[PDB]
RNA sequence: AGCAGAACUGGCGCUGCGGGAUGAACCGAACGCCGGGUUAAGGCGCCCGAUGCCGACGCUCAUCAGACCCCAGAAAAGGUG
RNA sequence: ACCUACUAUCCAGCGAAACCACAGCCAAGGGAACGGGCUUGGCGGAAUCAGCGGGGAAAGAAGACCCUGUUGAGCUUGACU
RNA sequence: CCAAGCGUUGGAUUGUUCACCCACUAAUAGGGAACGUGAGCUGGGUUUAGACCGUCGUGAGACAGGUUAGUUUUACCCUAC
RNA sequence: CGGCCGGAAAGGGGGCCGCCCUCUCGCCCGUCACGCACCGCACGUUCGUGGGGAACCUGGCGCUAAACCAUUCGUAGACGA
């Protein structure tokens, strides 16, 4: 009932356009690993794209001007907000269903992350083109927690490896379990093959 | 059109929010970073401004016109009684910033520190930490305290210490001590935690933290000056005498299509009581407080290698509007922020000090202890007695 | 006469009313809202503290340019004031209202005011003198005050 | 010259509607109150109804890319991109 | 730069006036050619106090500067009677 | 070539914009924001009514021809700070 | 049912040790019998001991505080703070 989308390898505008439509349909979408979001075009193109965005501020009072968010999660939150009717009541009610996170929170580390193949770099971009990581772009423009998130993301990398290697050994005993017991499960096995489930 | 003759703007915009400080005690916004090679030590201390006086010293800077000459320097007197460590705090480090992990206090807390946890000490029953101090005489409590300490061994990255000043030794009217987190910089987390556990309920003198001829940073609140105009706060040009609506103002504020008045224009408002951070202050001398041995006390705080006089740094009649300095003190070159009796934050430098100025040792020759309550002309009381002689009242 | 609100129980209720009282309407309404819910002996004690500047009257509606004081934080407000004539005229009225209750045989020490209403009286006519031979109005603002107390334990 | 003065016809003035982000003159189409269906001009990644077609063929990398009549900005010349 | 008096500040009391389509946060666009309202965006949090003069193309008076009226007045003369 | 980060002065004369000269300086660059800025200041000049001189007109009077003296109102409303 | 540990980036009633009672009842096939068979008809069927609020229950376990005003201070200040 809650969409947990992994942001690694996902294009900024293609993911935001699909999330914005799903969020407006009453679906709670949680986007995770926003530092893995990457944008087509060379890195130097996107930097001045964001640096000239920084220059756009209110002259008389910059505190009332555009709030330039530097975190990768809030940058992705900004581009979804521009894809939504946030000036209306239903637009702001939609944005409450969106939840962005840098790295992976402990609420969402022990969960399966969904992947949008339509909003993917490997699908929508030619292999000879250039792309820019949002995580590198954020720290290079004012984000202070890239190395902070990298070590905490490093910490859960072997912690899931322990779970996965235990998971393989857990189902290695499962796959070996049929190997001793075909003589008394063939009654259930063949009817699962006539209907096409193990063939 | 354009401005006829160019001139730099009045006032820096880095100190733009010239409001009254939300805090009264100076705050360390950025503690010095730590490396595991150094031993564990304190990085900040909290003192109180007493007064200022002269100094005489030899200059040993090569290549100057003033080399090997006697000079006078304005020096601040900051009375710095030792602290009492009452607790420690651990900090886990998050992608959203720095977050406190767990705060562990002492078993019994002195009533000077208990003043801070109350807005009204007279009406209160002084019931703070009464059930928390019951955790130290039950066997489940000690195991929980060790479990809390063992939890900070694993997860905490930055460890600070909670220490408070001692109002009993100071001559100030107030008795409410100021709590302060001081970051402990040194080795790894484990020995850092064990060192602060030992230092609980212990006296921390100034000499552990700072040393002589060392760059430090002074953090404090500006002297209050109340509501002020643009001429006093921003130092703008006074308008000529022929102005009708006044002359201590700003004449042209803004342009037309800039339909809002800008944030960069000098306007009247609160002047003073601003939080400030002054860097590169030189410690000429870390003094010693009054102490009694063999019956009589020792007060030769103003004694140097050449003066050898048993006078103290307290001038004739005491420091103006402060009192008498009886505890140990630090002597900082140049004026510091804040008025008399103002709480001052002392902090180690955030920059690597390798200069001719910052590595020059100081040898004091004469400390001026004359009366600052007017044009004083005598160092000690008995020197004036030898000059005046007998009086009518004798 | 024809009161603005009928009491839920006329046997346990007493009334008082003051018409064309020369006191400012805006100061009277502000102290009428703060006096509405309290007990009658709590009401009289509070009114004496207003005269002695011990407890303030929180100005909520007619508060343009009214200075703020430290005593308004007890009311969850910032702007406070201590109107003297406004509290003094409606101090005699509960004294009038106390006499009506004892004449009806009601218990004085348990009366609770529930309704108090301040209505604008007709404005008196004076004048002031301005520049270039001009005369401007000097409207007085008296007001009508009527309240109803009720027995409640 | 969004300047002044003429010829034919159509519009605005006198006129709402869909579209061109908006818009007196542009495109389509003119109007009693409604239901169903179907279109014009325009569009069909999100705002924003509609391509979430297993769309076809090629061109293009910009450290100032480009994106739809009116229309809202560009020339001569040069490039072993 | 500092000092004094009366204000300005607050309080006890008494207490108006000008002005007021509705009311008031901005960037760009278009528009009757310099928008608080329209479009696209930036965004937006009760009630207030002391200042302040950027804006409200601020308030004062159917522009006296210019022109028209087959509207006049003071004055002059080689205008007409 | 990148480059507006930081600076671009004190004075004689003239209301001056502009202009010239003296001196210093690293340099004394050019400009916009209703030809920025009068409820911020000044009224020196243009540009009333009083006058003087030159030219023109018989005359009343005229002169991007000079000279002289000539009331610079109001925030306590909303926004912005 | 008790412990035991594993969780700190915004942390689970997760697993393991022994317990006094429980059945091969758990589940899949096949026999016996029963269950308003409400006589064709709709928001049925859960998460739901859902969140919040008064009042009623039963007992156990407990705790006997602060803030503000006033006054004072003057490191502060128009008033507040």
């Amino acid at each position: 009932q809650v969409l947990v989308l992994d942001g690694r390898g996902h294009l900024l505008g293609r993911l935001a356009a699909i999330v914005a439509k799903q969020v407006l349909l009453g679906r709670k979408v949680v986007v995770v690993r926003c530092e893995g979001i990457n944008i087509s075009g060379n890195f130097y193109r996107n930097k001045l794209k964001y640096l000239a965005f920084l220059r756009k501020r209110m002259n008389t009072n910059p505190s009332r001007g555009p709030y330039h968010f530097r975190a990768p999660s809030r940058i992705f939150w900004r581009t979804v907000r521009g894809m939504l009717p946030h000036k209306t009541k239903r637009g702001q009610a939609a944005l409450d269903r969106l939840k962005v996170f840098d790295g992976i929170p402990p609420p969402y580390d022990k969960k399966k992350r969904m992947v949008v193949p339509a909003a993917l770099k490997v699908v929508r971009l030619k292999p000879t083109r250039k792309f820019a990581y949002l995580g590198r772009l954020a720290h290079e423009v004012g984000w202070k927690y890239q190395a902070v998130t990298a070590t905490l993301e490093e910490k859960r990398k072997e912690k899931a490896k322990i779970h996965y290697r235990k998971k393989k050994q857990l189902m290695r005993l499962r796959k070996q379990a049929e190997k001793n017991v075909e003589k008394k499960i063939s009654k259930f096995t063949d009817v699962l093959k006539t209907h096409g489930l193990l063939v | 059109s354009h401005r006829k003759f160019s001139a730099p703007r009045h006032g820096s915009l880095g100190f733009l929010p010239r409001k009254r400080s939300s805090r009264h005690r100076g705050k360390v916004k950025s503690f010095p970073k730590d490396d595991p090679s150094k031993p564990v030590h304190l990085t900040a201390f909290l003192g109180y401004k007493a007064g200022m006086t002269h100094i005489v010293r030899e200059v040993d800077r090569p290549g100057s016109k003033v080399n090997k000459k006697e000079v006078v320097e304005a020096v601040t007197i900051v009375e710095t009684p030792p602290m009492v460590v009452v607790g420690i705090v651990g900090y886990v480090e998050t992608p959203r910033g720095l977050r406190t992990f767990k705060t562990v206090f002492a078993e019994h807390i002195s009533d000077e520190c208990k003043r801070r946890f109350y807005k009204n000490w007279h009406k209160s029953k002084k019931k703070a930490f009464t059930k928390y101090c019951k955790k130290w005489q039950d066997d489940a409590g000690k195991r929980q305290l060790d479990k809390d300490f063992s939890s900070m061994k694993k997860y905490c990255q930055v460890i600070r210490v909670l220490a408070h000043t001692q109002m009993r030794l100071l001559p100030l009217r107030q008795k409410k001590a100021h709590l302060m987190e001081i970051q402990v910089n040194g080795g790894t987390v484990a020995e850092k935690l064990d060192w602060a556990r030992e230092r609980l309920e212990q006296q921390v003198p100034v000499s552990q933290v700072f040393g002589q001829d060392e760059m430090i940073d002074v953090i404090g609140v500006t002297k209050g000056k109340g509501y002020k105009g643009v001429t006093s706060r921003w130092h703008t040009k006074k308008l000529p005498r022929k102005t009708h609506r006044g002359l201590r103002k700003v004449a042209c504020i803004g342009a037309w299509h800039p339909a809002r008045v800008a944030f960069s224009v000098a306007r009247a408002g609160q002047k003073g009581y601003h939080h400030r951070t002054e860097i590169n202050k030189k410690i000429y001398k870390i003094g010693q407080g009054y102490l009694i041995k063999d019956g009589k006390l020792i007060k030769n705080n103003a004694s140097t290698d050449y003066d050898l006089s048993d006078k103290s740094i307290n001038p004739l009649g005491g420091f103006v509007h402060y009192g008498e300095v009886t505890n140990d003190f630090v002597m900082l070159k140049g004026c510091v922020v804040g008025t008399k009796k103002r709480v001052l934050t002392l902090r180690k430098s955030l920059l690597v000090q390798t200069k001719r100025r910052a590595l020059e040792k100081i040898d004091l020759k004469f400390i001026d202890t004359t009366s600052k309550f007017g044009h004083g002309r005598f160092q000690t009381v008995e020197e004036k007695k030898a000059f005046m002689g007998p009086l009518k009242k004798d | 006469v024809r009161y603005s609100l009928d009491p839920e129980n006329p046997t346990k209720s007493c009334k008082s009313r003051g018409s064309n009282l020369r006191v400012h309407f805006k100061n009277t309404r502000e102290t009428a809202q703060a006096i509405k819910g309290m007990h009658i002996r709590k009401a009289t004690k509070y009114l004496k503290d207003v005269t002695l500047k011990k407890q303030c009257v929180p100005f909520r509606r007619y508060n343009g340019g009214v200075g703020r004081c430290a005593q308004a934080k007890q009311w969850g407000w910032t702007q406070g004031r201590w109107p003297k004539k406004s509290a003094e005229f409606l101090l005699h009225m509960l004294k009038n209202a106390e006499s009506n209750a004892e004449l009806k045989g009601l218990d004085v020490d348990s009366l609770v005011i529930e309704h108090i209403q301040v209505n604008k009286a007709p404005k008196m006519r004076r004048r002031t003198y301005r520049a270039h031979g001009r005369i401007n109005p000097y409207m007085s603002s008296p007001c009508h005050i009527e309240m109803i107390l009720t027995e409640k334990e």
